[PDB]
């Protein structure tokens, strides 16, 4: 016995083509940013260490919760013609 | 009507041969489909729960339920034998600086 | 008098003389330097100082040669060397710029020089994104030592400028989040440099921390980055390049959770386990070995990894520095499938070793072979050993 | 069981019209139970066409762009977009084809040759250029003369 | 110390025997576990019975490693250099006698230990053997080598911060001063809670066991069952209990609220089960929540009657692996829905069946009937109810075994012809020590 | 030492408390002081102000993952859309402030109802968090389907549980560990006295819990 795939072969494969019809932008941007992004901004956290852990704790969880994975990201931006 | 021996012992295998040879897999079982569809899928079962009426509230009144009966019934009896043994109001976790493990020493 | 700095005098005469022998090599069209390369190797022990871990340096980088053919290569790692070996002995800001500097222009160099087949455009272009990023790293480093050096009018590496310093040598570290460039470095540049890159700077500049740094600040959250994206990114990238580059920072979020609650006995004593497992890495021929690097990067008891984890462990639960601990556990728990996952590709499978055809019959059997026995050092290392 | 035929090889043979990327049409024959992208490459096709599966544990598994018609569109084996297999064409679709996608876009070792293929006509789908490790790269372009059935081993590391 | 260098060297040398020579592996890999068992049998006739506590010491220097005999570990080591040979027996290739070799080395020098960072080093040094064993490529399921080495690593994991924490706060990870010393008992006692708890199957962090046990081998499923889930019993005996007894009290509601939940909940899945093998998986867990019970109670004679039931666990569980085993390797199933009749067809094999089911149930003259009276005589001395509540629910016990045995042995008959002489070697020692612990225990 | 008849440890206790035991011959801290802003974001007596200075740091964390997003979405946009630049400004900036005012609401709001139940109840214990966590990830979770509505409470609360364990009960439970010098209640066995508590140059996020621990600095 194999379980049966569910769905259907043409709408599956077309949800695996999906929002992936572009040229993929180069990593130099990302990096680069990233290396600005923590070189001009990463001295705001030097008081954050004495704070009280409660606070830490849920700034952790909330850093979780509001982020966005980087692989398999799309936005609907990149196919339309206007804002 | 195979022969796997000589008369002398010596177990032959019978690759090449045309009888059939008796072996581990003689009384292998004739799988039947639905059986062993069956057996799949209560081999899978958590991919059927769901969080709906019924499993929310039988979760709710019979594993939360029993479990605390288990917890209320575990301290009433430390609780019993505690006060049947002499002893003042003893420290569980959670139950501010008390007495924990009697002395020998002492008589109680 | 100059009768205190005859090993200076020495290095410079060693690299005329060797220049000059491996011109005249040259000249005779000798397609192989076994003799360039043994006299490279005596150049490095006789300008190395008679110290622990200059001699770690040492005879790390005397093993690392035996992985490199042309001259200019040779050339271009003595020339590493020297910068590698001579931070360790920096007491200011002038001389450490110039060694990370020098270091960086050789990696750069070597990084498109080495390159050969479809994989050449690959490595440079990320041998020139390494270079851009590096350069803006090194001028964060001159300005905001420029800062310093105007408001203190000295040379102490002392005040609130020391905290962009360190962010500089965090940068070199690989730690995350500015480690991309390693990610992209592992994808692409073949493996000897990244042999040569996992190991030697992680200890020249560890070094120079151990020897002549200190800062008011802390370093916490890179270590939760460096140890919860590595093993996330471990157990998320199915390239081998990518896991092992993932794997790495998470390792460096350990070495700085060493670095942040003092205690760097542990510190070397992991970096050391950790030396010795790359250089069975890269040089593996045989696959069935791929699985006791794994089971001895998963810090599984017995094997030596272990030992190097839990000294770091230990150390951290003596002064108390329990979140940090606990998501260091956490992230050991995720980096067990992973490295599970290399010892199902490597392990359980058919084995299959093709024999050499133009000589040089399995090369680096002695070296694998060698690191292997990983699993007798652990009787020296429960011992108070390190300290 | 009587006087039934000999079982020969033509009763399990399957033919493929291939058009490789210079519009030149190429015969191609393979057996039931195949997949696709064997077929291709004991055709003789070049490296420079083939990439590896980017699953786990499937890397050793050589795959090709190919463009299927209408009519062979559900002959592809399915494939469900939650599963990590879904992901694994997810990654191909993103890294390796991009912009050369188009409708008629699959991989060539999800097809696997039956009856049903027999007369299908296929082409051959651009790629990026593309890196697993230093031994096994592509540059961009397709100028190289040398064979994938002429690689002695598929090489993960 | 010497003879256990001296076997170790011997039972290494399995590999570089040349493959062609198939007898001689064979005897050479049975033997390398039969001397064990006869060192093993000379350590209880050297014990001194009215003598110290702990007999036969030796430690290693300053590499912790420390060594020595009381009566539970005997006990145990006794009953493991029983359990291997007969594994050897279930086992075809070179790399299944090394990975039980190997094994053995393990459990036996863990059983003894004295040290907890040497019972830390020691016993989870054998995880990447069971994700090795469980995990085999075309007969196993890596999904259940995923889980047991998952929650044997999350344990473990939490464990080793404390260990560490009662290292630095004495100076020594020697059971002997860590139990003599002041400590911070909540943090290690939680530390210690948690290996156990996933060692000893004790909800919720149970779900490992059902997969692993089945997914495994035979020989895997002997070792398992019979074995391994007893160091969590001697963790709490030699090493939680002497060194942190204030949490062993303030924990006392908790623990026993798990051990309730524990064996109520396992026996009602049980019931539902349609795999023989599943059945015999589930059927421990609700054993080792009355062996946890009886530790922690810590009332008449805890540790005797606790060890005792783990041996009686030991021998009936790995004789019903071993029956479910045979079916399975001369049927191709496990499946319940497959076998009726056997009572017909295996006359030996129901029978071994019938006795080893009346075993596991608690039957008097089986030592489960003695193992069960003196761990309920144990929680009883605390408090009646809780006796009261492992005394009551005895039909469900009997429900899921008597359902079970009627099920494949009685009806049409279908199934595998009777058993060889080699099936019936493999069952007849555990046989042999049941008939004696149950009847004549001591003297 | 092992029987099967009883456990001695689990009755040879002490019969009195002990006395403080002397660990060095210099018995003072040494230790950087903490500054200002993190002494004053402490005070939880005025329920309004401890919410204003602990909410701004919680509001960093949605500016981080903001930034991110905005960066990752401003990647993908085509020429036609990337070169009006007030129409990409707005986009972006909108993107950022909506994840940075989210997070300072959830912070402000786990603050103030931290302090409120914490004034309400006159003592201080983990109750208040458990509270703070529920109402907090109730407004988290609102508006989506259901495991959420209790799921999201759940995990802000034992983001506050496991705060109080790891950061404030663990410490106070073990303030007087030692790792050096005399064991603790075990003087007689003659470990030796160090002139001083050990130098230790710990990062920030180690700190000595009670000035016995060690000494921090350089
Ligand atoms: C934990 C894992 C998940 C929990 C299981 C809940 C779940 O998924 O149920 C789905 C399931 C959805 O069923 P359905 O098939 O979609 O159709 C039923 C409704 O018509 C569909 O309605 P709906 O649920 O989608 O939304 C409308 C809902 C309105 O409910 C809501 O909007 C949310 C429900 C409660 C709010 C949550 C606030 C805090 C709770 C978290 C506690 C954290 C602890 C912090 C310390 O109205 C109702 O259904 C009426 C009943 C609500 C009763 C609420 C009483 C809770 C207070 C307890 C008093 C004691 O819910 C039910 O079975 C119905 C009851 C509603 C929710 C359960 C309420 C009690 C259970 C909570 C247990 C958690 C405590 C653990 C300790
Ligand atoms: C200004 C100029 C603007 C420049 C902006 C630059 C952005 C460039 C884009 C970029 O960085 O790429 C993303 C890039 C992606 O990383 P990658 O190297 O490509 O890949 C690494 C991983 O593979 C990541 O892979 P992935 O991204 O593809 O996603 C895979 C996914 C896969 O995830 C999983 O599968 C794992 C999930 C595990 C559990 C799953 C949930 C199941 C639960 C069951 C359900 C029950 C309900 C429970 C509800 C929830 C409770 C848990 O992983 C995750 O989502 C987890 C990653 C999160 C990292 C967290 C580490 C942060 C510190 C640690 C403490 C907090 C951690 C949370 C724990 C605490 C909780 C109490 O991320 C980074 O490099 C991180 C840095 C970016 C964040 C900050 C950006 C800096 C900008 C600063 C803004 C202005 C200054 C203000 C702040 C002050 C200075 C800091
Ligand atoms: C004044 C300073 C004098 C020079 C000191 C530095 C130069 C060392 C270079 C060296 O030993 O050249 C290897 C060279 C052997 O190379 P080869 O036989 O031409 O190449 C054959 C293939 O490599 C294939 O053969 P193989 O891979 O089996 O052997 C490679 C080579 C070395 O292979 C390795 O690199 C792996 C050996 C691992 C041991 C590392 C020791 C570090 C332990 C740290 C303890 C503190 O084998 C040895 O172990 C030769 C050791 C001879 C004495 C070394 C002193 O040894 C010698 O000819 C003798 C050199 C000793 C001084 C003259
Ligand atoms: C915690 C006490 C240990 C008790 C564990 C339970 C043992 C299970 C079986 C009960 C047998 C009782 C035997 C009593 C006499 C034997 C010698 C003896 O005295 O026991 C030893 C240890 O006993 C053993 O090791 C018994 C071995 C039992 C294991 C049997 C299972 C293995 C056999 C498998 C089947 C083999 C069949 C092979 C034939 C084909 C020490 O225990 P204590 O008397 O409590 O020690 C005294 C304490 N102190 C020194 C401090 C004064
Ligand atoms: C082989 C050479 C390399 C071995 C390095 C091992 C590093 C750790 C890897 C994970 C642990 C695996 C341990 C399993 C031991 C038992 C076992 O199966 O032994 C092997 C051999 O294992 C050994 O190397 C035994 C000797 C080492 C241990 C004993 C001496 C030191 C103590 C038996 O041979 P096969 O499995 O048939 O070998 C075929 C190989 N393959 C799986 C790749 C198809
Ligand atoms: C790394 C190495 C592998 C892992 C560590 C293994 C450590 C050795 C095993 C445990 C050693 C102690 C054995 C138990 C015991 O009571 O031993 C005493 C009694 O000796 C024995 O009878 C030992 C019997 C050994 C076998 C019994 C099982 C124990 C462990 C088995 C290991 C080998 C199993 C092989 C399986 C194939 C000690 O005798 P001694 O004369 O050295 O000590 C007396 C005095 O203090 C002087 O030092
Ligand atoms: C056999 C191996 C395979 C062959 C291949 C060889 C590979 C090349 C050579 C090894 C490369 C790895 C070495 C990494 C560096 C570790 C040593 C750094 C120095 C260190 O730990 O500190 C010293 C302790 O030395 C010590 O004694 C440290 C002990 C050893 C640490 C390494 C553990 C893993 C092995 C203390 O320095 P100090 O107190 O004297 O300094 C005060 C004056 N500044
Ligand atoms: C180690 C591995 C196994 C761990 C198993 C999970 C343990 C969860 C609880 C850990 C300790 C919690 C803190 C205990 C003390 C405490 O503050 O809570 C007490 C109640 O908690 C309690 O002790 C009651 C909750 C615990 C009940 C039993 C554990 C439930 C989890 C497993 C159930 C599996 C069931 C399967 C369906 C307070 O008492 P109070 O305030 O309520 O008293 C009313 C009078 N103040
Ligand atoms: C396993 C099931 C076994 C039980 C089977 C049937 C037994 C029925 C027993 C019914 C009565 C039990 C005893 C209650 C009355 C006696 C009373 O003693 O005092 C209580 C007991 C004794 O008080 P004291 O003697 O005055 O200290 O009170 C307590 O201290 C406990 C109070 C809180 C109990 C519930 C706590 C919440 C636990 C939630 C668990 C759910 C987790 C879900 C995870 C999934």
């Amino acid at each position: 016995y194999k379980p049966e795939v569910p769905g259907n072969t043409v709408d599956n494969w077309t949800e695996l083509r999906a929002s992936w019809n572009k040229e993929r932008a180069s990593s130099l941007g990302t990096n680069y940013y990233l290396n600005v992004a923590v070189m001009g901004f990463a001295y705001w956290l030097n008081e954050a260490y004495y704070f009280p852990p409660r606070t830490l704790y849920v700034g952790a969880l909330v850093f979780f919760a509001l982020y966005v994975r980087k692989a398999y990201f799309s936005t609907p931006y990149a196919f339309k013609h206007e804002y | 009507e195979a022969k796997q021996f000589t008369p002398d012992g010596k177990y032959m295998p019978g690759i090449f041969s045309k009888a059939k040879p008796l072996d581990r897999s003689t009384q292998w079982v004739h799988k039947n489909p639905y059986i062993e569809a069956w057996y799949y899928r209560r081999d899978h079962f958590e991919n059927e729960f769901v969080w709906n009426y019924r499993t929310t509230i039988e979760a709710l009144w019979f594993l939360g339920g029993f479990t605390a009966a288990a917890y209320a019934l575990s301290v009433f009896a430390f609780r019993q034998a505690d006060r049947r043994s002499g002893y003042p109001k003893r420290q569980i976790l959670g139950d501010e600086p008390a007495m924990v493990l009697p002395d020998e020493r002492q008589f109680y | 008098a100059a009768a205190a700095a005859m090993i200076e005098l020495d290095l410079c005469f060693g690299l005329l003389l060797l220049i000059l022998f491996g011109l005249l090599s040259l000249r005779n069209g000798h397609v192989s330097l076994a003799h360039i390369r043994f006299i490279c190797q005596c150049w490095l022990v006789m300008i190395t100082p008679l110290e622990v871990q200059d001699f770690a340096l040492c005879i790390l980088t005397v093993v690392l040669l035996q992985s490199f053919h042309s001259f200019e290569a040779l050339l271009f790692l003595l020339l590493a060397y020297i910068g590698q070996l001579y931070m360790m002995h920096s007491c200011n800001l002038v001389s450490f710029y110039v060694c990370l500097e020098a270091q960086t222009l050789c990696v750069v160099v070597l990084c498109g020089l080495l390159a050969r087949g479809a994989s050449t455009s690959f490595s440079v272009e990320a041998a020139l994104k390494f270079l851009l990023l590096s350069a803006m790293v090194s001028g964060m480093a001159l300005f905001w030592f420029s800062a310093m050096y105007q408001r203190t009018g000295s040379l102490d590496m002392v005040g609130q400028e020391t905290f962009w310093i360190l962010l500089v040598m965090l940068f070199k570290l690989g730690v995350a989040p500015m480690h991309m460039w390693s990610v992209d470095l592992y994808g692409s540049i073949p493996k000897s440099l990244l042999l040569y890159l996992s190991t030697a700077p992680k200890l020249s500049l560890f070094t120079f921390w151990a020897s002549s740094w200190h800062h008011d600040f802390s370093v916490g959250v890179f270590i939760l980055f460096s140890m919860f994206i590595g093993s996330i990114g471990a157990y998320g990238q199915p390239a081998l390049r990518s896991l092992f580059a993932y794997s790495t920072i998470n390792e460096i979020g350990l070495l700085l959770l060493a670095v942040e609650t003092a205690g760097f006995h542990t510190l070397y004593q992991h970096l050391g386990i950790y030396i010795i497992t790359q250089l069975l890495l890269w040089n593996l021929t045989d696959k069935r070995l791929f699985a006791l690097c794994a089971v001895s990067l998963a810090g599984l008891p017995p094997f030596a990894g272990f030992f190097g984890k839990a000294w770091i462990f230990w150390h951290a639960m003596s002064v108390q520095a329990f979140s940090l601990l606990a998501a260091a556990l956490f992230c050991t728990l995720l980096s067990l499938v992973y490295y599970l996952r290399v010892i199902r590709l490597f392990w359980t499978a058919p084995v299959h070793t093709a024999a050499s055809f133009t000589g040089a019959p399995n090369q680096t059997t002695l070296t694998s072979a060698c690191a292997v026995a990983l699993a007798f050092a652990p009787v020296m290392l429960v011992k108070p050993f390190v300290i | 069981h009587g006087p039934a035929q000999t079982p020969t090889v033509f009763d399990k043979l399957v033919e493929v019209t291939v058009v490789d990327m210079n519009g030149i049409r190429h015969r191609v024959r393979g057996l039931q139970g195949q997949s696709l992208a064997q077929a291709l490459v004991e055709y003789g096709f070049p490296d420079t066409y083939f990439f590896p599966n980017m699953g786990f544990y499937t890397q050793h598994i050589v795959d090709a762009h190919v463009f299927v018609p209408k009519e062979f569109w559900g002959k592809v084996q399915n494939v469900d977009p939650e599963s990590d297999d879904g992901l694994a064409v997810k990654r191909m679709f993103r890294d390796i084809v991009q912009d050369y996608q188009r409708d008629t876009s699959f991989f060539a070792s999800y097809i696997t040759l039956g009856a049903e293929h027999n007369g299908m006509t296929v082409g051959i789908g651009p790629i990026k250029p593309w890196i697993l490790h230093s031994e096994w790269a592509f540059a961009g372009v397709h100028d190289s003369r040398n064979k994938q059935f002429d690689k002695p081993t598929v090489e993960i590391w | 110390m010497f003879i256990s260098v001296l076997l170790i060297l011997f039972a290494l040398c399995v590999t570089l025997i040349p493959e062609a020579h198939y007898h001689m592996v064979r005897v050479w890999s049975f033997v390398a576990t039969i001397i064990p068992m006869w060192v093993v049998t000379w350590m209880w006739w050297n014990f001194d019975a009215s003598g110290h506590g702990l007999q036969m010491l030796v430690i290693l220097g300053r590499s912790h490693l420390a060594f020595g005999i009381d009566g539970v570990a005997l006990s145990l080591m006794l009953l493991t250099t029983v359990l291997f040979p007969i594994c050897m027996m279930l086992l075809r290739t070179v790399a299944g006698f090394m990975t039980f070799i190997l094994l053995e080395v393990l459990v036996l020098s863990a059983l003894c230990v004295l040290d907890l960072l040497g019972f830390y080093i020691l016993f989870e040094a054998s995880l990447i053997l069971l994700f090795l064993l469980i995990g085999r490529a075309p007969y196993g399921s890596l999904e259940a080598a995923y889980k047991i080495v998952l929650y044997t690593m999350a344990g473990s994991l939490v464990l080793l911060p404390t260990l560490f924490m009662i290292y630095s706060e004495c100076g020594t990870t020697n059971v002997l001063y860590m139990t003599c010393a002041y400590n911070h008992q909540t943090v290690l006692g939680w530390g210690l809670l948690a290996v156990l708890a996933v060692k000893i199957p004790l909800m919720p962090v149970h779900l490992w066991l059902p997969e692993a046990h089945v997914a495994a081998p035979t020989a895997g499923s002997v070792l398992l069952a019979g074995v391994l889930l007893k160091l969590g019993g001697i963790g709490f005996l030699r090493f939680m209990l002497p060194v942190v007894p204030e949490f062993c009290v303030s924990v006392f509601p908790l623990v026993s609220t798990l051990c309730l939940v524990s064996f109520l909940f396992s026996t009602l899945s049980t019931l539902r089960q349609i795999d023989l093998k599943k059945i015999v998986a589930y059927s421990s867990i609700a054993h080792m929540s009355m062996v946890t019970l009886a530790i922690f109670s810590q009332s008449e004679f805890s540790a005797y009657s606790s060890s005792f039931l783990m041996i009686a666990h030991g021998l009936i569980s790995p004789a019903l692996f071993l029956i479910v085993g045979i079916l399975y390797d001369r049927a191709h199933t496990k499946f319940i829905l497959y076998f009726s009749g056997l009572g017909a067809s295996m006359p030996i094999g129901s029978t071994l069946f019938f006795l080893f089911t009346l075993g596991n149930l608690a039957f008097p003259l089986f030592p489960n009937f003695i193992a069960e009276v003196l761990c309920m005589v144990s929680i009883f001395a605390v408090h009646e109810l809780l006796a009261y509540v492992f005394c009551v629910c005895q039909v469900l016990g009997a429900a899921y075994g008597f359902w079970a045995f009627n099920r494949v042995v009685h009806g049409l008959p279908r199934g595998p012809a009777d058993v060889t002489r080699t099936e019936f070697h493999t069952v007849l020692p555990l046989l042999i020590g049941a008939v004696w612990l149950g009847i004549k225990p001591m003297a | 030492v092992f029987s099967g008849a009883f456990n001695t440890p689990s009755s040879t206790t002490a019969r009195e408390p002990y006395a403080k035991t002397k660990s060095s011959e210099a018995e003072y801290g040494v230790d950087t002081p903490v500054p200002a802003s993190a002494l004053k974001a402490a005070d939880k007596h005025d329920a309004l102000a401890y919410a204003v200075a602990n909410a701004p740091l919680i509001g960093l964390a949605g500016l981080a993952a903001g930034a991110q997003e905005a960066y990752m979405t401003f990647e993908r946009l085509p020429p036609t859309l990337s070169r009006q630049h007030f129409k990409q400004a707005q986009l972006l900036l909108g993107i950022i402030g909506k994840k940075t005012a989210y997070a300072t609401l959830l912070g402000a709001v786990f603050s103030f109802t931290d302090a409120t139940v914490e004034n309400m109840r006159g003592k201080h214990d983990m109750t208040s968090g458990m509270v703070a966590g529920a109402v907090t990830g109730f407004l988290f979770g609102m508006g989506r389907p259901m495991p959420q509505p209790v799921a999201w409470p759940l995990a802000f609360a034992g983001a506050a549980v496991a705060a109080d364990f790891i950061g404030e009960l663990m410490p106070k439970y073990m303030k007087d560990y030692r790792i050096y010098g005399p064991v603790v209640h075990r003087e007689n066995w003659g470990d030796p006295v160090p002139p001083r508590p050990p130098i230790l140059d710990t990062g920030a996020a180690v700190r000595p819990s009670d000035p016995g621990q060690f000494w921090r600095g350089y």
